[PDB]
RNA sequence: GACGGUGGCCAUGGAAGUCGGUAUCCGCUAAGGAGUGUGUAACAACUCACCUGCCAAAUGGACUAGCCCUGAAAAUGGAUGA
C-alpha cells in the first residue's frame, strides 16, 4: 500500500561518509515497516513513501533509530499537488477549443491576472500550440481538453 | 403558513433551513448537540417536499414535532413564494452559485400569500404588498416599473399606483 | 476672569445633630458620631435653623467651586451613613485552589489564609470605627459595616489590593477578594 | 452521539493536524479521514512573476509566487532527476525551419 | 450631544400638525411599557378609529387641539401626563370607548423587581434535567417539573398565580423560571369623552 | 456563582485602559492619562484579554 | 494497521463506551471485511460511566443503545445488517410475550 | 421601548444583523441601520445608533492663542548672580 496522492520527502544524509549507511538502512526498514522507494525511481535517488500524509511524518521516526545506525535530514516543502488544461486558444491547429477574444484564462483575463503573455489578448494569449523541429520531417499540433472525472476516477 | 398538525406532548419547534431538495438533515436541536430527549426526524427527505421548486438555495423550513412525527410546514416566505413562479433552471442547480436573476410579473402569487407572512398589521394584502415587495429583492422585480431595493420605484417617484391593488 | 461661588445647600433629617465648630463637622446620629475637617480652601459653612447645613464662598475660581461641591457631598454621605449604617461586602473568588478567610472578631481584622498556594498569613487590621462579619451567603462573602464611607471603603480597598499576585500574569490568576454589593446601607 | 460535519481539507496542510485535535480532544473531536477526488480551485502555479504593469490592471495574482506554489514550489527536487531541469531542443529559429506555426 | 433624544427634531414638528381633531373620543394609554412586538399584532380594530398617534414632546401641545373641538383643555383640571402616555382617538360609542384598548390586549414579560400577575399558562419544551432547579422550587408549592414522555425543568401549567402577588420577595423566584409570559393586558390611565372626564374602566361603563 | 464573581474579577483587573506611553491602566472610558510623565497623552488603546 | 488485519486470521473490536465507537477502527476494518476474519464485539469502558465519573445503570442501557446502532452501521458496509435489528426488536428467538415471561 | 415583512437575497444545506460577499428596500410607529459591539457553533440573550418617561436650564463642537505642563538625557557640588 503506497498513498493515493503519492506522498513523497527528500531523504537525504546527514554526513557525507554516511550516504551509504542512510541507503543501507531504508532497505531494512522495508522488512519491518512496508514500503519505501529505495530502488526504482520516479523522483530522485532515493524517497520515503507512505499510505497517508499522517504517516508520512510517523515513518520518518522509523529511519533514525536502529537499523544501519542511519540519521537523516529532511526536505518537505509540503506534498505535491497536480494541474488541469482547461483553456486552450484558438491559434494553430485545434478544433475543439472555448477561447474567444475576451475570456483569456477561466476567471479574469491573462493580462489581468498577470505573466504569460506572448501575444495579443484579442486572439487569446495562449497561443504558438502548433510547431516544427527537424525542417518538416516531425511536425505535431496536441490538443489538451478536460477529461470526464468518472473517467480520470 | 400556520402548523398543520399542533404539536402535541409539550409545543416542540425548531429552527434549521434544510435548503434545497438534497441532503438529509432535521432540526431536533439546533442550539444543543445531536439529540434532545430520544431519536425522532421524521423521514429524511421533508426538505424535498418542503422546497421541491421553490429554491435551491436559502429556503427557510419551521421545522416542529408531534411526537415522532413531522407534518411539512414553510413559513410562507418573502423569498420562498417569489422563487416558485420562477424557471427551473433557477430553481435547480444553483446550490453552490449565485442568483441575481429574476425580473417577471409576480403581482398576483404574492396577494395570496400575504395573509400568511402576518394576520394583522393594519396594511391592505394586495395594496401595502406592492410596496413591501417586489421593490425589496433582487430576485423579483414583479412589473418593470419598479426598482430592484432602490428609491427611484416602488414609493411613487416613478410608479403612480403605490396603495392600489394592481 | 474671578467668578463669584453659589451656596451648595443640604437639608439634614431630624434624626441627627450637626454641629459646626469654627468650620469643622460632627455629625451625631443613631449608629453613632463622625467628626470632620474642613477650611481647606478658606469656605463659609452655616447652619440656618437645624434642619439646613450651607457651604459657600462669595469669590474665587473653578476650582473652589468644586471644592464647596464636593464638601457638601461629603458630609452628606457622612449625615446618611451615621442614622443608617454602611455596608460594603466583599466576594472572593476560588474553588480550583479552595481559599481560606478568616475574622478576628474582637479586634476587628481579617485574616486571609491560603489563596493561589500561598502558606502565610495575611492580617490586615481594619481601620477606625469599621467592622466586619462572616456571613452565609454562598460559602462565600465577607461583610464589611460601618458608618464611615470614607474609612470601609478604603480598608476594603486596602484588602482587596493585598489578597492579589504580585508577580507574573493578572488574568493567570483572576483570584482575591473583591467589592461586590456597595452602595448598600440597612434599616433593619 | 455524535454530530458532523463534512468539510474538505488538503492532504498537504494538513501535516500531523489529525493528530494533534485528537489527542487535545478525544471524543469532541474525532477526525474519521476518507478520500473523495481532488477538487480544482482557480490559481496557476507558475515560476518567476512577469510584468508588474499587468499586475496594476489586477485580477487577482497567478502565474507567480502564490497561494498555489506553496504545493509546487520545489517539490520537483526530492534529490530529483536532474539539478533542476536538463532539456535541448530544435523547434527554435523560426527562419532556417521555414515556418509559419 | 445636543439635541431633542440624541438628535435635533424635523419630524417632531410634524406630530402637532399631524391631523386634525376630528374624532370626538380620545384617551390616554400606558401601551409603551409593555413591548412593540406584540403592540403591533393586538392592533387592527385599533387603528381605522383613528389610530394611535401623537408625540410625548407634542403631548403639552396638544391644548391647542382641545380649542377647536367643544372638549377643555385640561381633561378634568389636569391632563395626566406623568408617563409614556399616547393618544389614542375613537370613533366607538361612549360606552365602547370604555373597553376599546382592552378588547384586544396582552402583556409582556416581568422585569427584574416586580413579581406581575400571571394568569396564562407557562411554555413546555424539551430543556434537559437539573437537580439544582428542585431546590429552588421547595420555596414554592409544586416540586415537580418533569412530565409526560420529554424532559425539562419547567412545567407546561403556570404555578405562579393571582393571589402570590408582592413588591419583591418571590421575584427572585422567576428568575429561577427560564421563560416570563405575565399576561396583564394594557393599561388605560383615563377614559374621556369630551368635556367629562372618567377614571380607568374595563366594562361598558 | 464562580461566572459572575470572575465578571468582577475582571471589571477590577482587565476592563481599564491604558496610555501607549507608561502603559499605566486609567479605567475603561478613560480619554486621557490623568499623568505628568505621559504628558497626557489621551491617546488610549484598551487592556488585551486573555480571548486575543 | 491494514497489512497488520488480514495476517492475523482472527479479531477484536474495541470499541468506547463514553467516547463512542473509533474512527480508526472502522476505517480499517471496512477494508478488513473483503478478508476472512472472526471479529467479536467487546464494548469497552463502561468502567469510566458506571463507576469512575460514576452515572446510574439506567443512563447506561440509553448509552448502549447509540453505541450498538454505530456497530449496526459498520457491519452493514460489506456485511448483512438484518439479524441486529431482529434482535433489537424482540431479544433472543424464544419468549416472545412479556406476559409468559411471568 | 428599540418592531413587522424577515431567517432579506447569497455563501449555506449552520452562519438565523454581527467568519463572511453584494444589494441595503418597504411597512408601521413616539422610534427603531436589512444593524454598534458584547456574546453565541450561527442564533438566542444583551447593548449601540434611534426614540420616549421623569428630573429641570442651559448644552454641544471645531479651532485660534496667553501663561503652565509633556516633549525637556551626561558626566567635581551649583547657580534669574545669591
Amino acid at each position: 500500500f503506497e498513498a493515493t496522492p503519492i506522498v513523497r520527502v527528500a531523504v537525504e544524509p546527514k554526513h557525507p561518509s554516511e550516504m551509504p549507511q542512510l541507503v543501507k538502512g531504508m532497505k531494512l526498514l522495508n522488512q519491518a515497516d512496508p514500503c519505501v522507494q529505495i530502488l526504482i525511481q520516479e523522483t530522485g535517488e532515493h524517497v520515503l513513501v507512505t499510505a497517508g500524509e499522517v504517516h508520512l511524518q510517523r515513518c520518518l521516526d522509523d529511519l533514525k533509530e536502529r537499523f544501519a545506525k542511519i540519521h537523516i535530514s529532511v526536505s518537505e516543502p509540503i506534498i505535491p499537488f497536480r494541474e488541469t488544461i482547461t483553456k486552450p486558444p484558438k491559434v494553430d491547429m485545434v478544433n475543439e477549443e472555448i477561447g474567444k477574444q475576451q475570456k483569456v484564462a477561466v476567471i479574469h483575463q491573462m493580462k489581468e491576472d498577470q505573466s504569460k503573455i506572448p501575444e495579443g489578448i484579442q486572439v487569446d494569449s495562449d497561443g504558438l500550440i502548433t510547431i516544427t523541429t527537424p525542417n518538416k520531417l516531425a511536425t505535431l499540433s496536441v490538443r489538451a481538453m478536460p477529461l470526464p472525472e468518472e473517467v480520470t476516477q | 403558513m400556520p402548523p398543520k398538525v399542533d404539536p402535541s406532548e409539550k409545543v416542540e419547534v425548531f429552527l434549521r433551513v434544510c435548503g434545497g431538495e438534497a441532503g438529509a438533515m432535521s432540526t431536533l436541536a439546533p442550539k444543543l448537540g445531536p439529540l434532545g430527549v430520544s431519536p425522532k426526524k421524521v423521514g429524511d427527505d421533508i426538505a424535498k417536499a418542503t422546497q421541491p421548486w421553490k429554491g435551491m438555495k436559502v429556503s427557510v423550513k419551521l421545522t416542529i414535532q408531534n411526537r415522532i412525527a413531522v407534518p411539512e410546514v414553510l413559513p410562507s416566505a418573502s423569498a420562498l413564494v417569489i422563487k416558485a413562479l420562477k424557471e427551473p433552471p433557477r430553481d435547480r442547480k444553483k446550490e453552490k452559485n449565485i442568483k441575481h436573476n429574476g425580473n417577471i410579473p409576480l403581482e398576483e402569487i404574492c396577494k395570496i400569500a400575504k395573509t400568511m407572512r402576518f394576520k394583522s398589521l393594519a396594511v391592505d394584502f394586495k395594496g401595502s404588498v406592492l410596496e413591501i415587495l417586489g421593490t425589496a429583492h433582487s430576485v423579483g422585480c414583479k412589473v418593470n416599473g419598479k426598482s430592484p431595493r432602490d428609491i427611484q420605484a416602488g414609493i411613487q417617484s416613478g410608479e403612480i399606483e403605490v396603495v392600489e391593488p394592481k | 476672569m474671578k467668578v463669584i461661588n453659589s451656596s451648595r445647600k443640604v437639608q439634614i433629617p431630624e434624626n441627627v445633630t450637626v454641629d459646626v465648630k469654627g468650620r469643622s463637622v460632627k455629625v451625631t446620629g443613631p449608629r453613632g458620631t463622625l467628626s470632620k475637617s474642613f477650611d481647606h480652601a478658606s469656605v463659609d459653612i452655616n447652619l440656618v435653623g437645624k434642619k439646613e447645613l450651607t457651604v459657600d464662598l462669595w469669590f474665587g475660581n473653578r476650582k473652589q467651586i468644586a471644592c464647596i461641591k464636593t464638601i457638601t457631598s461629603i458630609i452628606e454621605n457622612m449625615i446618611t451613613g451615621v442614622t443608617k449604617g454602611y455596608e460594603y461586602k466583599m466576594r472572593f473568588v476560588y474553588a480550583h485552589f479552595p481559599i481560606n478567610v478568616a475574622v478576628t472578631d474582637g479586634g476587628r481584622v481579617v485574616e486571609i489564609r491560603n489563596f493561589f498556594g500561598e502558606k502565610i498569613v495575611r492580617r490586615i487590621e481594619l481601620l477606625d470605627g469599621i467592622t466586619c462579619y462572616r456571613n452565609e451567603k454562598a460559602k462565600d462573602e465577607i461583610v464589611l459595616t460601618g458608618n464611615s464611607l470614607e474609612l470601609l471603603s478604603q480598608s476594603c480597598a486596602t484588602i482587596q489590593l493585598r489578597s492579589a499576585i504580585k508577580y507574573k500574569d493578572v488574568r493567570k490568576f483572576l483570584d482575591g477578594i473583591y467589592v461586590s454589593e456597595r452602595n448598600v446601607l440597612e434599616s433593619n | 452521539d455524535m454530530f458532523i460535519i463534512k468539510a474538505v481539507l488538503p492532504v498537504a496542510e494538513s501535516f500531523g493536524f489529525a493528530d494533534e485535535i485528537r489527542k487535545r480532544t478525544s471524543g469532541l473531536a474525532s477526525p474519521q479521514l476518507v478520500f473523495s477526488h481532488w477538487e480544482i480551485i482557480p490559481s496557476d502555479p507558475f515560476w518567476v512573476p512577469t510584468t508588474e504593469e499587468e499586475y496594476l490592471h489586477f485580477g487577482e495574482k497567478a502565474d507567480s509566487e502564490n497561494q498555489a506554489r506553496k504545493y509546487m514550489n520545489a517539490v520537483r527536487k526530492r534529490k530529483g532527476l536532474y539539478v533542476e531541469e536538463k532539456i535541448v531542443e530544435h523547434a527554435e529559429k523560426q527562419r532556417t525551419l521555414s515556418k509559419n506555426k | 450631544m445636543s439635541g431633542a433624544g440624541s438628535k435635533r427634531k424635523n419630524v417632531f414638528i410634524e406630530k402637532a400638525t399631524k391631523l386634525f381633531t376630528t374624532y370626538d373620543k380620545m384617551i390616554v394609554a400606558e401601551a409603551d411599557f409593555v413591548g412593540s412586538s406584540q403592540l403591533q399584532k393586538i392592533r387592527k380594530s385599533i387603528r381605522g378609529i383613528g389610530a394611535v398617534l401623537m408625540g410625548k414632546k407634542t403631548m403639552i401641545r396638544k391644548v391647542i387641539r382641545d380649542l377647536a373641538d367643544s372638549k377643555p383643555e385640561l381633561d378634568a383640571l389636569n391632563t395626566y401626563l406623568k408617563q409614556n402616555t399616547c393618544i389614542i382617538f375613537c370613533k366607538d360609542n361612549i360606552a365602547e370607548v370604555k373597553r376599546v384598548i382592552n378588547t384586544q390586549r396582552v402583556g409582556a414579560p416581568a422585569k427584574a423587581g416586580v413579581f406581575a400577575p400571571n394568569d396564562v399558562i407557562i411554555p413546555a419544551g424539551p430543556t434537559g434535567m437539573e437537580p439544582t432547579q428542585t431546590s429552588f422550587l421547595q420555596d414554592l408549592k409544586i416540586a415537580t417539573k418533569i412530565n409526560r414522555g420529554q424532559i425539562d425543568i419547567v412545567n407546561e401549567v403556570h404555578i405562579i398565580k393571582t393571589g402570590q402577588k408582592v413588591g419583591a420577595s418571590e421575584a427572585t423566584l422567576l428568575q429561577k423560571l427560564n421563560i416570563k409570559p405575565f399576561t396583564y393586558g394594557l393599561e388605560p390611565k383615563i377614559i374621556y369623552d369630551a368635556g367629562a372626564c372618567y377614571s380607568p374602566s374595563i366594562s361598558e361603563e | 456563582i464562580e461566572p459572575s464573581l470572575v465578571i468582577l474579577a475582571r471589571k477590577y483587573k482587565c476592563d481599564k485602559m491604558i496610555c501607549r506611553k507608561c502603559y499605566a491602566r486609567l479605567h475603561p472610558r478613560a480619554v486621557n492619562c490623568r499623568k505628568k510623565k505621559c504628558g497626557h497623552s489621551n491617546n488610549l488603546r484598551p487592556k488585551k484579554k486573555l480571548l486575543k | 494497521v491494514s497489512t497488520a488485519v488480514r495476517i492475523c486470521d482472527g479479531c477484536i473490536i474495541v470499541v468506547d463506551a463514553v467516547e463512542g465507537v473509533c474512527p480508526q477502527t472502522q476505517a480499517v476494518l471496512r477494508q478488513a471485511w473483503l478478508e476472512n476474519i472472526r471479529p467479536v464485539l467487546v464494548i469497552n469502558k463502561i468502567d469510566r460511566l458506571i463507576v469512575e465519573l460514576k452515572f446510574t445503570p439506567q443512563e447506561a442501557y440509553s448509552h448502549l443503545k447509540n453505541i450498538l446502532e454505530q456497530i449496526n452501521a459498520l457491519t452493514g458496509t460489506l456485511f448483512t445488517s438484518k439479524v441486529l435489528e431482529e434482535r433489537a426488536e424482540r431479544e433472543t428467538e424464544s419468549q416472545v410475550n412479556p406476559n409468559s415471561e411471568q
